[PDB]
Formats: C-alpha cells, sequence, structure tokens
DNA sequence: CGAACCTGGTCTTGACTCCATTGCCGGATTTGTATTAGACTGGCAGGGTTGCCCCGAAGCGGGCG
DNA sequence: CGCCCGCTTCGGGGCAACCCTGCGTCTAATACAAATCCGGCAATGGAGTCAAGACCAGGTTCG
C-alpha cells in the first residue's frame, strides 16, 4: 500500500509537533498566538490577518507586522538547528 | 451487542440473518453496477464503491468537495451527499440489494443433507426443480371447497368425459359410414378383391385411430382429474402441461407457484410445532428406517422451534454487500487495475436484478421472466458459494471466480490442511552454524541482522544519548551505519532474549529463547546442544528469529521459553541437552580404560616401589603434560575434591565424608578424575566408561535431584570437555581402517553351495517358484548373520568405525556391516526381498546390477519418508483438534478412583523382575492408594510422585501393583486436575495450573511419528485413534468357557460355549487368512477362553471391546495398543499423554432411551451433562434416559465440540457453520482456538485470572527504605 | 521486485477534535412506506425536500412543500409506437373488423 | 458479539 | 536633578495592489437514447478422480400357519 | 412340519468436493438531446501590503 503510514513518519510527525510547540513557546505570548492562529496549529484553520487583528483588536498592518517580525525571528540557525532535520 | 469491538467478548453468537436485519445493517441500496468513472477515477453514484453509501474515499472530504476539515464532521453535504468522516468507514459499512424476487441461500439448499429439504420434507432432487424454475409445486389448496363442491365438480367432469364420448362415437360413426361407402364402392364394381379388403383395412385402421385418439383423450382427462382429486401442498406438477391444462379449471381452489417465492409461501404456510409433534409421534412409535428419517428431520425442526429463529430467513429477500474496502479495486502503478473478483459477482447479481425489474415493469411473457428469475437465483448462488451447483462461474483463463464462501480465512474443506498464519513483523531468518564456544543460554547473531531487528530500540537509545538530534536523524544514521551505532546496539541487545523457531515446529521445543550476543558473519550461530531439540543438523537448515516486545513478552521469553530451563523433553522426561555425536565420542575416549598403557599402577616391590600412585589429580595432570601418564592408564590418585562412591564413602567415613577437604584414594584413570571434576561437588564419583546410556542416566540423576541452573552448567561443561577430547581421540575413517572380514570368501561360498543346491532342486521341480524364493531368502539371511558375526569378532575394540558405534554416539552395527562385509538382501520395489542378493560391501565397491538393485530400496525409502512426514502432520493436527481444551484447572479434584499400573510383575522362580515398560507407565504419577508391605507397614502413602526412590522402595518391599491417579479418572468437569495428571515431564515437579496439557500430549504423540518406519505402523496408530474397525478384525469372546470351534469350507467356523450358559455366540464368516490366538499355546477347539479374549490374530476393534467390558478395558486397550507401536519403533512416550487423548474419546454417551427428557435417541451428549440432566429429572418425576458409553473417534469428537467458533475451523467449515447458525448456537469463548483468533488472551499458561490479575507492590519494609 | 498500488483516496491526518465542530441541524425524512430517517445537515444549508434515504427508496422531507410531484411524462408507450405509424381511422378499421369477426364467429 |  | 535628543518599538490611517472567486455566457465534448425493413428461428465445457454416505437386495430368523 | 415377512447387513450407486485430460470481433454507424465542462471577462471584494505617522515612553548626552 503506497497510501499507508510509513510508521516512522507518524512518530516523527508527533515529535515535530512537540518540538514545534517548544520552539514557538520560546517566544512571547502574542507572537505564539499570532503564529498559531495564522497557521491553524491549534484549530486546523488558518485565521486570516483581519481575524487575527480582531482577536487582538489591532489592524491588519499590526498583524502583518507582528507575524513578519516573528518570521524573521524564527529564521535563525539558533532556533532552527533543532527543526531542520524534520524535512 | 457491542459492535465497537473493544476488549469485551463474553460470547459471540451466530444466527440465520433475516431480511429485516440485512436491510438494517446496510447504509443504502446499491442499485447501479457501476464501479468507477473510467476517466475521473472516482466512485460512481449508487455503484459498488458509492461514497454516498459506503463512505468517503478521502479523510473528511465530501464528494463535491464542499467540506474538507474535521470541523465539519458528522454532517452530510446536502448536495453531494456524503457523511464527511474518516476514510475507513469504507471498511466497515455495508450495502444491500433489494431483489425483485426472493431467493434461497445456497447453504440451506445444496448442502447435504439440505436443511430446506428437511424443514419442508421434500426430496432435494425435487426441491431443485422447485426453486430453479423447472417444475411447479402446489403451495396452497382449499380443502373445504374441493370437498363440498366435489359433487358438482365431478359432475362436470363426467359431463366433460361424456362430451368426449360424443366426439368419440361421432368419429366412430363417421369412419364407419366412410368405410361402409368404401365397401359399397368396392363391391359396386368388379376388381381385385384384395384391393377392396385393403380399403376395408384402411378404414378400420382409421377407425382404430379414432379409438386411439379417444383412449388418449380419456387418459389425459383421467390424469388431470386424479391429480385434482389428490391435490395437496408440496406436490410437484412436473412437465407443467398437466398444470397448464389444470389451472384454468379450479384455479380458485388452490395456489400453485414456482421458484423461491413458492418456497417462501410454503414456509409461511408452515407450523413448526405441529410438524415437530408429528415427528415426535413418529419417533415414539414408528420403527424401521422411518424412525431414522424422522430423527433426521426432527433435528432441524426442533432447531427452528426451540430457538427464537424463523425458517423464513432461509429464503433470502435482500442480498447484503460486503464493504468496499474488503473487496478493493486498487491500481498497480501504471494504470492497470486489480479488482477483488467479488465485484464481478456483484455486477452479475445487480445486472440480473435490474433486468428482472425492468422485465416485470414492462410486462413480459412468463417464459422469459422465469428464465430471468432462474438466472438471478444462479447468480446469487454463485455469489455465495461458488460453483456449488452447476459449473463454477469462470473468468479469463477459465479460473473460477473466488466467491464469498472461499474468502473465509481458515475454511477447512473436507481435509484438514495447514493454517499457515499471519507473517509477524520483527522477524528474520538465516542459515545456522554450530557455535561451540557459546553458553547454553546464548545464540550467535549476525550484527547486520540484529541492527535491523532492534532498530527502534537503538534509535531510542541513541537519541537519548546525544548522538542524533531527532528520531529521524537516528533512522537515517542506522541506514548509513555510522560507527557508534554498533556500540549502542550492544547496550540495547543486553539481556533482551530473542526466539528461534525452526520450521517444521514439531514439538514444544521448536521455539526457544536465548540471550542474543553479537557475531561476525551472517549466520545465526546456534548452540550445539539444542540441535537435538530442533532436529536441526547444519546441512543448510535455516532458523527464524522472532522478537518479543512487551514487558510481559520478555518475561515469558526469559522464564518460560529460555533454553537453559528446558532440559528435559516434555514427551518422556528424558534430557535433550544431553551430549551427543562428537562429545559422546569425546567423553567415551576420555573415560575408557586402556590396560597395558603408559605409566599404569604397576605394584611390584623388592626391586622398586609401586610407581603408580599420584599424590593428587594436580600431580597427575603435571605427569600427563609430560610424557609419563596417559590420560587413560589405570592409576591410583589421592583425591580431595570429589565425593567418593557410595561404598567407599560408607567405608572410610560412615556418616558422610563431607567431601570438601577430605582424603581418600580411588584407583581410576586420570581421565575419569577430570571427568568427575566436570560434575558438581556433591555428586558421587562415577568410575565407569562414559557410554551414552551412562551419560543419559547421569544427567537424569542430576536433573531430578539438583536445580536446573546446575544441570545446565554441568551439561555445558560436559560439552566443552567432550569436544576437546573428541579431537584427541583420532576417530578418522581411512579405507585402511574399514577392515574386511578376512574369511568372507569361504562363508559366501558355503552359503552359495546351499542356495545353489536349492536352485537346482527348483530346476528339479521339487519345489515351486515361491518355495525357491523363500528358501534362497532364508539362506541369504543366514549368510548375512554369519558375515556380521565374523565381522564384529574381527574388528579390534579401538577401531574408529567401531569405536563410534559401540560408544553409542551414532550409527548401528548394520551400517558398519554394509561398509565392510555384506549388504545382504535389497528390497524389491514392491516390498519383497530380491533373491539375488547383494554380496559386496561398499568398501569393495559393487557391480552394476548390484547398485541398480540397491537403488530400488533407496528411492522407496526417500519417497516413503516424504509421505510419512506428510501424514504425521495430519495426525498431529487431528490430535491438537481433539485435545486443545484439556488444561489443568485445579490443584486437586480429590477423587478416589484411578487405574492400576503393572510395576514389575512377579517372577516364577520368585523375585521382582522389573517390568520392561515401567518408566513410562509408572514413573511420574501420584498414588491413589497406599502401598503397604508384608500386609503390614505403609511403604508409600497417598499422593506422592513415584520417581526413582519410591519405585525402588516398592520393588524392594515386593509389591507389584499400585493404584495411581490418572487423567482417565480425574473428576474435574472442566478438564483435568493436577495431581491426577502427576508430574509434568518437563519440569520434574508437579504440573502447574495452566499447562495446556492437551496440546502437549497431542504434540508429543504426533512428533515422533515421522520416525515411524513401519497393519503395523503409522496407519495402525491412526486407525486406532480414529477408532475404525481394523482390517484384521478378530472377534473377542463374550463369556468364558471352552470354545465351540469348527473349520468349515475355505475358512473357519467359531462359536462361543458359554458357562451359564445361554445363546452361544456364533462367529461364522471368518477368513481362512486369519489365525487362532496363540496364548496362555495356540487356540484349538474346546479351549476355555476368558471373557474378552482375542480369538483370532490381528486387532480387536475398540467398539466391540467397549461394548463388552466397560470403558476400563477399552482405555487399557487403546493406551497399550498405541504404546505397542511407539515401542516397536523404539520411542519413549509417557502414557499420560495418550491417556489425556483417550479421555477425550470417552467423553460422550449414546441416548438409547430418551425417557421423556429432551434427548434425541441415537444421539450423542456429554457424560457430565447427561448426569446433570438425570440429576434434575430424578426430581419432577423420573424418566432416566437410558445412556450407554460410546467410543467415538478423534475426528467426530473434535467436530462435536461446544464452541462453534472452534468447531468451524476443523472440517467442513461451511457445513459446521451453517447448522451452527440454524441452532443459533452461542459460543462462550473458553477454549484456546477462539481467544487466539479474536486476539483475546488465551485461557492457559499466563492467561488465567489466577496469574493474569496479580497485584504487585513493594513490601512495606522496603517501601520505608526507598 | 516491488509492485505498489493505491486506493484512489488521500489520507488527511489531523487530530479528531471532539469539541470544536461546526454546528448542524437534523432533518427527519419519511419514505413512502412509513419509514422515518434522520440526517444531520450543516446548519446553513437548504434542507432539500426529497432524498434518497438509507432505506434505498425515495425519501421526502417531513414537512409539506410539494413543489412538483413528478412534472415528467412516461417515456413512450406501445400506444405511442403504434400511433406514430398509423392513422386513427386505420386503427378504428381494424378494431371494427375484429368486432365483426368475434360477432360472426361466436353468435352467428 | 455480546458483551453481557 | 533637569533639558534635549535617540530609539524600543506599538499601533493606526490611509493608501494602494493583486488574487480568487462568483457568475455569465458561449461553444465543445461527453453521455444517453432511438433507429436502422430481403431473409435469417434452439451451444456447448467437460471431464476425470475420490471418498464418503443413502437406498435396495437378501439372509434370515422370528411370527405364522 | 413348510412358509411369510419385515430386520438387518452389505453393495452398489450416487453424489458432493476437487482438480486440468480445462484455459476469436462479429453490421455499422446517423441524428438529437441533454448534460457536463472549459474558456474568457465583469463583478468584484477580500486579502495582502507601503509609507507615513502618531503613541509615545524608556535610554543616553550636556547642564
Ligand atoms: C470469526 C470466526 C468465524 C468462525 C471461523 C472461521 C470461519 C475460520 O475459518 C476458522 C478460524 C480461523 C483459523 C480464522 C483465521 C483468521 C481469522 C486469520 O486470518 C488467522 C489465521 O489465518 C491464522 C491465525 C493463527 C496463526 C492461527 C493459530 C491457531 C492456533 N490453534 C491452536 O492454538 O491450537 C489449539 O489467526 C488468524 O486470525
Ligand atoms: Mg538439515
Ligand atoms: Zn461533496
Ligand atoms: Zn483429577
Amino acid at each position: 500500500d503506497s497510501e499507508a503510514v510509513v510508521a516512522v513518519d507518524a512518530v516523527s510527525f508527533t515529535l515535530l509537533q512537540d518540538q514545534l510547540q517548544s520552539v514557538l513557546d520560546t517566544l512571547s505570548e502574542r507572537e505564539a498566538g499570532v503564529v498559531r492562529l495564522r497557521f491553524g496549529l491549534t484549530d486546523g484553520q488558518p485565521r486570516t490577518l483581519d481575524e487575527i487583528g480582531q482577536v487582538y483588536g489591532v489592524t491588519r498592518e499590526r498583524i502583518r507586522q507582528i507575524e513578519s517580525k516573528t518570521m524573521s525571528k524564527l529564521r535563525h540557525p539558533s532556533r532552527s538547528q533543532v527543526l531542520r532535520d524534520y524535512l | 451487542g457491542a459492535m465497537l469491538d473493544v476488549n469485551f467478548f463474553d460470547e459471540l453468537r451466530i444466527g440465520l440473518a433475516t431480511a429485516e436485519d440485512i436491510r438494517q445493517w446496510s447504509y443504502g441500496e446499491v442499485k447501479k453496477p457501476e464501479t468507477i468513472n473510467y476517466r475521473t477515477l472516482k466512485p460512481e453514484k449508487d455503484g459498488l464503491f458509492c461514497e454516498k453509501i459506503f463512505g468517503p474515499t478521502r479523510d473528511w472530504e465530501c464528494y463535491c468537495g464542499k467540506y474538507k476539515r474535521v470541523r465539519f464532521k458528522g454532517i452530510i453535504c446536502e448536495r453531494c451527499g456524503v457523511e464527511v468522516t474518516r476514510a475507513k468507514v469504507r471498511r466497515e459499512r455495508m450495502g444491500h440489494i433489494e431483489l425483485a424476487a426472493p431467493v434461497t441461500h445456497i447453504w440451506y439448499f445444496k448442502g447435504v443433507p439440505s436443511r430446506l429439504g428437511y424443514l419442508l420434507d421434500l426430496a432435494p432432487k425435487d426441491l431443485e426443480k422447485i426453486i430453479y424454475f423447472a417444475a411447479y409445486v402446489i403451495t396452497s389448496v382449499d380443502e373445504e371447497m374441493r370437498h363440498n363442491e366435489l359433487s358438482t365438480l365431478e359432475a362436470e367432469m363426467a359431463v366433460e368425459r361424456k362430451a368426449v364420448e360424443d366426439q368419440r362415437d361421432g368419429e366412430l360413426e363417421a369412419r364407419a359410414q366412410k368405410l361402409e361407402a368404401d365397401l359399397a364402392e368396392l363391391e359396386a364394381e368388379g376388381a381385385k378383391a384384395d384391393a377392396r379388403r385393403k380399403v376395408r383395412d384402411g378404414g378400420e385402421r382409421e377407425m382404430r385411430q379414432i379409438r386411439d385418439r379417444a383412449q388418449r383423450e380419456l387418459d389425459r382427462l383421467e390424469d388431470i382429474w386424479s391429480t385434482f382429486t389428490k391435490l395437496a401442498p408440496k406436490q410437484l406438477i412436473v412437465d407443467e402441461n398437466l398444470y397448464r391444462e389444470l389451472v384454468d379449471r379450479y384455479g380458485e381452489y388452490f395456489t400453485g407457484a414456482m421458484g423461491a417465492e413458492s418456497i417462501q409461501k410454503l414456509i409461511e404456510n408452515f407450523d413448526i410445532d405441529a410438524e415437530a409433534e408429528s415427528l415426535r409421534d413418529v419417533i415414539r412409535n414408528g420403527k424401521g428406517q422411518k424412525k431414522l428419517r424422522a430423527l433426521k428431520r426432527l433435528k432441524v425442526v426442533a432447531a427452528f422451534q426451540q430457538s427464537g429463529n424463523s425458517p423464513m430467513g432461509m429464503v433470502l429477500d435482500a442480498v447484503p454487500v460486503i464493504p468496499p474496502e474488503l473487496r478493493p479495486m486498487v491500481q498497480l502503478d501504471g494504470g492497470r487495475f486489480a479488482t477483488s473478483d467479488l465485484n464481478d459477482l456483484y455486477r452479475r447479481v445487480i445486472n440480473r436484478n435490474n433486468r428482472l425489474k425492468r422485465l416485470i415493469d414492462l410486462g413480459a411473457p412468463e417464459i422469459i421472466v422465469n428464465n430471468e428469475k432462474r438466472m438471478l437465483q444462479e447468480s446469487v448462488d454463485a455469489l455465495f458459494d461458488n460453483g456449488r451447483r452447476g459449473r463454477p462461474v469462470t473468468g479469463p483463463g477459465n479460473r473460477p471466480l473466488k466467491s464469498l464462501s472461499d474468502l473465509l480465512k481458515g475454511k477447512q474443506g473436507r481435509f484438514r490442511q495447514n493454517l499457515l498464519g499471519k507473517r509477524v513483523d520483527y522477524s528474520g531468518r538465516s542459515v545456522i552454524v554450530v557455535g561451540p564456544q557459546l553458553k547454553l543460554h546464548q545464540c550467535g547473531l549476525p550484527k547486520l541482522m540484529a541492527l535491523e531487528l532492534f532498530k527502534p530500540f537503538v534509535m531510542k537509545r541513541l537519541v537519548d544519548l546525544n548522538h542524533a538530534q531527532n528520531i529521524k536523524s537516528a533512522k537515517r544514521m542506522v541506514e548509513r551505519q555510522r560507527p557508534q551505532v554498533w556500540d549502542v546496539l550492544e547496550e540495547v541487545i543486553a539481556e533482551h532474549p530473542v526466539l528461534l523457531n525452526r520450521a517444521p515446529t514439531l514439538h514444544r521445543l521448536g521455539i526457544q529463547a536465548f540471550e542474543p550476543m553479537l557475531v561476525e558473519g551472517k549466520a545465526i550461530q546456534l548452540h550445539p546442544l539444542v540441535c537435538e531439540a530442533f532436529n536441526a543438523d547444519f546441512d543448510g537448515d535455516q532458523m527464524a528469529v522472532h522478537l518479543p516486545l512487551s514487558a510481559e513478552a520478555q518475561a515469558e521469553a526469559r522464564i518460560l521459553m529460555l533454553s537453559s530451563n528446558n532440559i528435559l523433553s516434555p514427551a518422556s522426561g528424558r534430557p535433550l541437552a544431553m551430549p551427543r555425536l562428537d562429545m559422546v565420542t569425546g567423553l567415551y575416549y576420555l573415560t575408557t580404560e586402556v590396560p597395558g598403557d603408559t605409566g599404569e599402577y604397576q605394584p611390584a616391590s623388592g626391586d622398586h616401589p609401586e610407581t603408580g600412585v599420584y599424590s593428587s589429580p594436580a600431580e597427575a595432570i603435571m605427569a600427563a603434560d609430560r610424557g609419563v601418564l596417559s590420560v587413560r592408564a589405570k592409576i591410583k590418585v589421592r583425591l580431595t575434591q570429589l565425593r567418593p562412591p557410595v561404598e567407599i564413602e560408607a567405608e572410610l567415613f560412615g556418616h558422610s565424608g563431607w567431601q570438601p577437604g577430605d582424603a581418600w584414594m580411588a584407583e581410576t584413570t586420570l581421565g575419569r578424575v577430570m571427568f568427575n571434576e566436570l560434575l558438581p561437588l556433591g555428586y558421587p564419583f562415577v568410575n565407569k566408561q562414559m557410554h551414552k546410556k551412562v551419560q543419559a542416566a547421569i544427567i537424569n540423576d542430576l536433573a531430578e535431584r539438583y536445580p536446573m541452573i546446575v544441570v545446565a552448567q554441568t551439561v555445558d561443561k560436559l560439552k566443552d570437555a567432550g569436544f576437546y577430547w573428541a579431537t584427541r581421540s583420532g576417530v578418522t575413517v581411512s579405507m585402511a581402517d574399514v577392515l574386511v572380514p578376512p574369511r568372507k570368501k569361504e562363508i559366501l561360498d558355503h552359503y552359495e553351495e546351499r542356495a545353489d543346491k536349492v536352485e537346482k532342486q527348483f530346476q528339479r521341480g521339487a519345489l515351486n517358484h515361491d518355495e525357491r524364493n523363500e528358501a534362497l531368502v532364508e539362506i541369504w539371511k543366514e549368510a548375512t548373520d554369519e558375515v556380521g558375526q565374523a565381522l564384529r569378532e574381527h574388528y579390534p575394540d579401538d577401531n574408529p568405525i567401531i569405536t563410534i558405534v559401540d560408544s553409542g554416539a551414532t550409527g548401528n552395527f548394520t551400517q558398519t556391516r554394509t561398509l565392510a562385509g555384506m549388504k545382504g538382501l535389497v528390497t524389491n520395489p514392491k516390498g519383497e526381498f530380491i533373491p539375488r542378493p547383494v554380496k559386496s560391501s561398499f568398501r569393495e565397491g559393487l557391480t552394476v546390477l548390484e547398485y541398480f538393485i540397491n537403488t530400488h530400496g533407496a528411492r522407496k525409502g526417500l519417497a516413503d519418508t516424504a509421505l510419512r512426514t506428510a501424514d504425521s502432520g495430519y495426525l498431529t493436527r487431528r490430535l491438537v483438534d481433539v485435545s486443545q481444551d484439556v488444561i489443568v484447572r485445579e490443584h486437586d479434584c480429590q477423587t478416589e478412583r484411578g487405574i492400576v499400573v503393572e510395576l514389575a510383575e512377579r517372577a516364577p522362580d520368585g523375585t521382582l523382575i522389573r517390568d520392561p515398560y515401567i518408566e513410562t507407565s509408572a514413573y511420574a504419577r501420584t498414588l491413589g492408594t497406599d502401598a503397604v508391605d508384608e500386609a503390614g507397614n505403609v511403604i508409600v502413602e497417598r499422593g506422592q510422585d513415584l520417581g526413582d526412590p519410591e519405585i525402588d522402595a516398592l520393588l524392594a518391599a515386593g509389591i507389584t501393583q499400585v493404584k495411581v491417579r490418572s487423567v482417565l479418572t480425574c473428576a474435574t468437569s472442566t478438564g483435568v486436575c493436577a495431581t491426577c495428571y502427576g508430574r509434568s515431564m518437563a519440569t520434574g515437579k508437579l504440573v502447574d495450573i495452566g499447562e495446556a496439557v492437551g496440546i502437549v500430549a497431542a504434540q508429543s504423540i504426533g512428533e515422533p511419528g515421522t520416525q515411524l518406519t513401519m497393519t503395523g505402523g503409522l496407519p495402525r496408530v491412526q486407525e486406532l485413534f480414529e477408532a475404525r474397525v481394523p482390517r484384521g478384525k478378530a472377534p473377542i469372546a463374550d463369556v468364558t468357557g471352552r470354545v465351540r470351534l469348527e473349520d468349515g469350507e475355505r475358512f473357519y467356523k467359531i462359536t462361543i460355549v458359554p458357562d451359564d450358559g445361554g445363546e452361544e455366540v456364533v462367529y461364522d464368516k471368518i477368513s481362512k487368512r486369519q489365525r487362532l490366538r496363540v496364548f496362555k499355546r495356540v487356540l484349538s477347539d474346546g479351549d476355555h477362553v476368558e471373557v474378552g479374549q482375542q480369538l483370532m490374530e490381528g486387532s480387536a476393534d475398540p467398539h466391540e471391546v467397549l461394548r463388552v467390558q466397560g470403558p476400563r478395558e477399552v482405555q487399557i486397550h487403546l493406551v497399550r495398543e498405541v504404546q505397542e507401536v511407539y515401542r516397536a519403533q523404539g520411542v519413549s512416550i509417557h502414557d499420560k499423554h495418550i491417556e489425556v487423548i483417550v479421555r477425550q474419546m470417552l467423553r460422550r454417551v449414546t441416548i438409547i432411551d430418551s425417557g421423556s427428557t429432551e434427548f434425541l435417541p441415537g444421539s450423542l451428549i456429554d457424560r457430565a451433562e447427561f448426569e446433570a440432566e438425570n440429576r434434575r429429572v430424578v426430581a419432577e418425576g423420573g424418566e432416566p434416559a437410558a445412556g450407554r458409553p460410546v467410543l467415538m473417534g478423534i475426528t467426530k469428537a473434535s467436530l462435536a465440540t461446544d464452541s462453534w467458533l472452534s468447531a468451524a475451523s476443523f472440517q467442513e467449515t461451511t457445513r459446521v457453520l451453517t447448522d451452527a447458525a440454524i441452532n443459533c448456537r452461542s459460543d462462550k469463548l473458553n477454549g484456546l482456538k477462539e481467544n487466539v483468533i479474536i486476539g483475546k488472551l488465551i485461557p492457559a499458561g499466563t492467561g488465567i485470572n489466577r496469574y493474569r490479575n496479580i497485584a504487585v507492590q513493594p513490601t512495606e519494609e522496603a517501601r520505608a527504605a526507598a | 521486485r516491488v509492485l505498489r498500488g493505491s486506493r484512489l483516496g488521500a489520507v488527511s491526518y489531523e487530530t479528531d477534535r471532539n469539541h470544536d465542530l461546526a454546528p448542524r441541524q437534523i432533518a427527519r425524512y419519511r419514505t413512502d412506506n412509513g419509514e422515518e430517517f434522520e440526517v444531520p445537515f450543516a446548519d446553513d444549508a437548504e434542507i432539500p425536500g426529497t432524498w434518497l434515504c438509507r432505506n434505498g427508496m425515495e425519501g421526502t422531507l417531513i414537512e409539506g412543500d410539494l413543489p412538483e410531484p413528478k412534472k415528467v411524462k412516461p417515456p413512450r408507450t406501445h400506444w405511442d409506437m403504434l400511433l406514430e405509424r398509423r392513422s386513427i381511422e386505420e386503427l378504428e378499421e381494424l378494431l371494427k373488423e375484429r368486432l365483426e369477426l368475434i360477432r360472426s364467429r361466436r353468435r352467428g | 458479539v455480546l458483551s453481557s
């Protein structure tokens, strides 16, 4: 069955989720909340920029600013040596 | 019902499934035989993969795609129409097919007997015409209307017949006047009178044509009238033309249908209670074969009555559709598709259904519609059990489509074939190689293989270490095999036992659990002492490494299945870690005594001192390192570290010379000293020649008196010393050591003179062909004996070819006789001896003809070995079927009965000669009574083990009977108790309380069968357990007295002279090819016989001996008669295994008189449940059903178990399963074959609740500390 | 050598959140032979009037709409096939011929 | 299946 | 201890800019159905092997004359 | 004393189960309809996105 679980991939994916939660929670509260609500990592649905703004009461520009700042932040070899082997 | 399938199965009930349930499972009528849209490759609506019914093909995704996340689950897109949910509901859900005309499930029609045939009481070959639309059947009739109106109706029949007569005599008058005008034209003018009479004869022929037409019309009218008079349900109006002429007349007085709907109408108009009461009446009263058929119908009738079923479910109204995943349509890479071969059957049924539907809606003539309903019937029949009736439906290549009846995984057909299982993971095989440096509890193992078994373990252990950041890198690292992975692999392999199968797994030691230790190469290095258990030489045989995973699994593999804990065979308690082929020779050479050898004890003073004594084995070994002492020269050491023999111990020390640091002098070899250093300290000195029998005895003594962990270490030490001294033995086979007997020529010439004179006498005609053959055969047997004698007396005693054989290491003397000397006689391919015969030993080389004659015997041997190893498996499978549910369940039943064992019958001169076969019947048992001596003191009391010391005590006290418990008389209802089972042959202690002793007995009986060389062989054993009547049947007596013998024409004439007496038992039709029993001397007329003495030679069938002499004698006969075979082939099987088997044979009783207690006469039921029924029925009025013991063979016993879940996997899965359905027989899941199938933990070993629910908490004192 | 297949369906693997689910109504439909079947539809969705219920036959919504029962004619009758190839006068001719035929044959 |  | 200035950002406005994303409409292709008018009118699976079980003959001995 | 008449045994037949002595194309399309699709824009309207600034409000610099 080429459409079955490789069975190391599943546990690897679980570990991915766990280290991902770790690394995201290495940051502030608003940063993690923005990332999760943006990439559906808690409810499975990408919540758009304006919805993230309304759940924070700020502008779309505030949301994109925060997400872009966090994005530049995550892209470190520091924050990335742990992750990079998951792809 | 608990459909969600989680850990809770108290029962698993079957039952015939009515349409009201079949259309209740289903999630939507599939009504288009469409599989997949050829191009988009999505399921078609209403097709056999319809997502709307069976489910979504994509996790949480509708068909139109308007929903694609878990947030939308449990809901159904109102446009596409699919329950958005997980994509494995295509594995669970089912669909149905609303048929247009009902159908008969083929399992209830074509089976033999046909359950429809019984429940309707119809001839099956007249039921087939009914359901397959070949012949009508009257389904209902209005008896009262045909009764009352019959006056007028026969009135109109009479009027119609008289109209017949009016047309008849109208024709008669017409032809009469025509032929009379013919005579008036004949005589009115002159001509040849013969022409006028030809005219008369033609007129008369046409008038007899008229009377013939009238006779035929009258015949047809009478046929129709008689049929209408005798009209009643369940009649077959064959040829349909009587029916055609019939129906128009009196159609309103009855109803006649055709096909499955007609059967449905019958079963509707059918009272089961009234029918069953009719059958009860008939069985109560009617004698003869009628009672047999009435019982056979009463079976299914009471089945439907008693249960809450209804026979209406037999005619199938709506077919169900297996879930789509269990009949997938997968595509191999590259566009090809692979269907499941059920899709074609379903397409056939759906197409024929839709066509029938459109034909009916259209309005079609009766012929076409009947043809269509017949096609529908055949299609559903092919769907269920293919090619049951008819020619199986085929595809390409003329391979019959594989229908549902064949997809059942176990599905034993008439003959019991192997299961072959599941293909576990965490596995692997390889070739093995002997590992003589290992300890007993170890296994070589290729690191390149261990690194693949343990890969998850090592991944974890080297992610814990900081060698890899994640799991993923560690997986890839193992894939690359970076260097430190090996050092991790060692730590993961520490203390983690692995198993080692070896197919074929004949008996319980095929699997053992070792400690894996890494090894170079790619061969699983096996320890050499376990090859006798695995039956594994190193000719290329391959083993399989499974792996235990769970904590409990490791515990089992460590404590139960370890190697060093399994020394003794479970079959007969002999040891199998025992030394063999090499090491036996090694120790034999090490311990023998060579007089006249180097530096012996040569005591002669006056010219010098003794010069034989050595101050200790230390100095002795120093000497032997120098060239002074040989290892085997008889010497006189002064030991201080080996407990001396019994005699010298008692002499010098008295109490107990506690060995430890004493002193004493024993004259032996140094070799025996080094040997007895191998054995433990406390063990006495040996001082013998370590023959193989002696080593077996020594290891038995050890294993029965010491702990297992010492027996294992001593076996390992004996192994090491055995090899090391095997090498120094010098057992080599140079052709200058195959010494030919120097006087072979003269011996051969003598016997050739004898056989030559025999042949010349044949040429004289004095003796016929067969006579000369037998004479020559006997002469050459005599010659072979003489040659073997001369040969054995010619070889010195240290000849390698004879050292090996005498030491018991390997090979019997016949093989040395064939090396040097004579091959003797060679078998014909038929079985007879060749009168040639072979006269050259293989050292001499044969001639062409000699070798060609030898080839006969060789190839016959190999072929019979193949067939024999194939049949032994058959026997073993039957036995595991019979006794899978005989597990120890109580420490003691506390009965008082139990058989009595011979135990060294008295001698005539007056002595206790030990019975030969005591070690298997007497050893390892628990006494029922108390052995008393001299009619005095008690020598051995109730409930001891009867090992060596107490058996010896009884042979000393001089008593030769001991009533000992045995599974034949263990009273526990649910299998045996323990103490009645006695010692388990494997441990040496009392059998624990989960041992699946049934399976152990079956295995131990069917294991050595492959060695059963051979009625006198394996077929004898098999027909014994089956309990057929043997071919060489010899009648047994029925009362004592001298015999009424007679030798009639061409065979004997035997009769019994009773002593009461009475009706003398007459045995007339005997065969001259049978003989009288020579017993007590040969039988003759007028010989006083016993009660059940065997008259003729051969084998008394166990049925007759049962009927004669109770169950006791039949048990004692079966055990002894199987042991006769297994001894004849030189094999040990402790009797308790055979007893555990036979105890299954004798479970049931026949019901000759039901009394009035819910029992079918001539049927079979359990003795315990029979007793329970009578215990109940003695209250509420007595009608004690007359019961008799039945000795029923293993197969019929197995098939009539209680658990249909098990009983269906044995033989005729379909037949057993269908009538298990008709009974609606709930299973309770107490056996082993059930729990093993449904994944539930087995009720045995460590599955029982006594061990499975243990609580374990640190003792309070240790809890206080830490 | 390996040969792999694949069912024609993907395998999405989220977690089975049992709490946050889109709310959904229930519409009880009735078939013709007095069968009640229930269907969880999404909330914002026009509950369709008819439905091919689990039972296999047609299924109507429990309420009363009847926008159109059938609104469709039979496909073609044997009457159709006959009429389109003959004239009514000819059919009447053959009918009255059969009438005369049965008359003269039975009652003279 | 029947639980109990 | 204070005035002057830099600098973390923290958002917020306005300001735009591009992609999807319905929705229509218009033609392509795809899929289903109806129609063909000289006469034509019952095929080949298939067969062999095996082993087990049901019904009829036939002693045949009692019930009978 | 001879004789019938079902009871009982074995044979033969008969059949269910199994396996290999098993394992080619068929006119031709036309005509019409309805459905389903794909192809290009017009609607967008939403979703992203720059630049500037205004909140400041907490460091660092010179007085
Ligand atoms: C659901 C059951 C219905 C009745 C059973 C039927 C119709 C089967 O036809 C017979 C039972 C059976 C066979 C099923 C096989 C299945 C489910 C399957 O696929 C296997 C399989 O093929 C082999 C095994 C085990 C390895 C069999 C081990 C038997 C041990 N017996 C024993 O311990 O001696 C007392 O398990 C399975 O689940
Ligand atoms: Mg081998
Ligand atoms: Zn959908
Ligand atoms: Zn007991």
